[PDB]
């Protein structure tokens, strides 16, 4: 590891600086270095890790979608099949995306998840595992597409089972997990009814628990609840 | 595209 | 699967024909199709599968070694760094090799090993799993090299434990497993002493059991025993 | 190279 000689605390501090500078590839490399020190991560640290890689892979996904759209248009009957360049460059971006996903999944498997005993850490990491298999599923076309989809589903399902036993319905990790698992159902699993049912049940159960929250927790929970409603408005 | 976090 | 419409028995017959024609890529595709029918494989069928892929990957390994040797020579101080072509083409062959290994490992995991209850099938498949992780290890350089090596070791070790409980010391599967695990130790694990000890103990225990064998079984066992001796002569 | 089977 290129970060192996840097102090854990220095890596975390530089991740925070990279975030302020909108240098998310650096942020992710710093947080990968911090994870590789082998100690469990605090709440703030888990969110630094997640924010870094979600921004990196988010940029790759956006680029891949542009390139895939160009590629599909270049293959419609009535175009001008220039040559291999669009496919080649889409594949390059795709391979880089798959490499980032594999890196994150490797950090979760070695060894974040197995050491995560508290619900807030374990559910957070299993949600991430579902998310990064979902990103792999978005680009998958070959013999392992069903298996990638089921790996996402299985991770999300374990996270949901823990969250329903261990967290209140307004817990923002529980809400964000359900938001993303609902998107998995709609966009990946071709299960729009399951996606709508999950988002609606999650929203209604959170609504009925809002009265227990402080003003600050209320703001956190209702933010994700609005995203659930936004998706339901898109889908219905 | 749908919202995720 | 491109073979999904062909009868299992027709796939096996064509694998045998491809072997006679020295068309090992076809042989492997036919046997992959046969495995994907989902039924367990007979002894003959397991050997058809193994022979096909060992010849395919064997050709790739030989090509990769030539290209890697050229690449290393082109990087020595005092050459003529033409450009990226040798590295690019070595990487192309390497990626194709890794894809074949992943295909075989996928067949073993989905679902040959889990349905293999008899020692002769289970040890055979676990030996193959060790072999194809070993081939991946031969080209591995990055963050997963140690993990690939340990996956080979673990598969070989489980196969050895079963073989020592369930098979006589002259059983050719047991012998071939030990031959290859010994090479794993020498060439992959940097454990030449373990490689020599395993080959010598395997040879001596087989020697002492030869008296129990028919003339045909004697010929089978002593053939692999000679390979053990050949390696020991190379290493000592 | 060493023999394997
Ligand atoms: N960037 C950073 N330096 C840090 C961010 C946080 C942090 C702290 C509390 C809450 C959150 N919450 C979020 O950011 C959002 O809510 C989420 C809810 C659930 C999940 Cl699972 C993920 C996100 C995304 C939109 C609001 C962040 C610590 S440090
Ligand atoms: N080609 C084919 N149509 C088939 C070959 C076989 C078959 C039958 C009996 C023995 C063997 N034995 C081998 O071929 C060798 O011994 C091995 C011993 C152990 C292991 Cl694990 C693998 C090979 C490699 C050199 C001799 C093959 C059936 S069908």
């Amino acid at each position: 590891g290129a970060m192996g000689s840097m102090e854990r605390a220095s890596l975390i501090q530089k991740a925070k600086l990279a975030e302020q500078a909108e240098r998310y590839e650096d942020m992710a490399a710093f947080m990968k270095g911090a994870v590789e020190k082998g100690e469990e991560l605090s709440c703030e640290e888990r969110n630094l890790l997640s924010v870094a890689y979600k921004n990196v892979v988010g940029g790759q996904r956006a680029a891949w979608r542009v390139l895939s759209s160009i590629e599909q248009k270049s293959n419609e009957e009535g175009s001008e099949e220039k040559g291999p360049e669009v496919r080649e460059y889409r594949e390059k971006v795709e391979t880089e995306l798959q490499g980032v996903c594999d890196t994150v999944l490797g950090l979760l498997d070695s060894h974040l998840i197995k050491e995560a005993g508290d619900a807030e850490s374990r559910v957070f990491y299993l949600k991430m595992k579902g998310d990064y298999y979902r990103y792999l599923a978005e680009v998958a076309t070959g013999d392992d597409k069903k298996r990638i989809i089921d790996s996402a589903r299985s991770a999300y399902q374990e996270a949901m089972d823990i969250s329903k036993k261990e967290m209140p319905p307004t817990n923002p990790i529980r809400l964000g997990l359900a938001l993303n698992f609902s998107v998995f159902h709609y966009e990946i699993a071709n299960s729009p009814e399951e996606a709508i049912s999950l988002a609606k049940t999650t929203f209604d159960e959170a609504m009925a628990d809002l009265h227990t929250l402080s003003e600050d927790s209320y703001k956190d929970s209702t933010l994700i609840m609005q995203l659930l409603r936004d998706n339901l408005t898109l889908w219905t | 595209f749908p919202a995720t976090v």
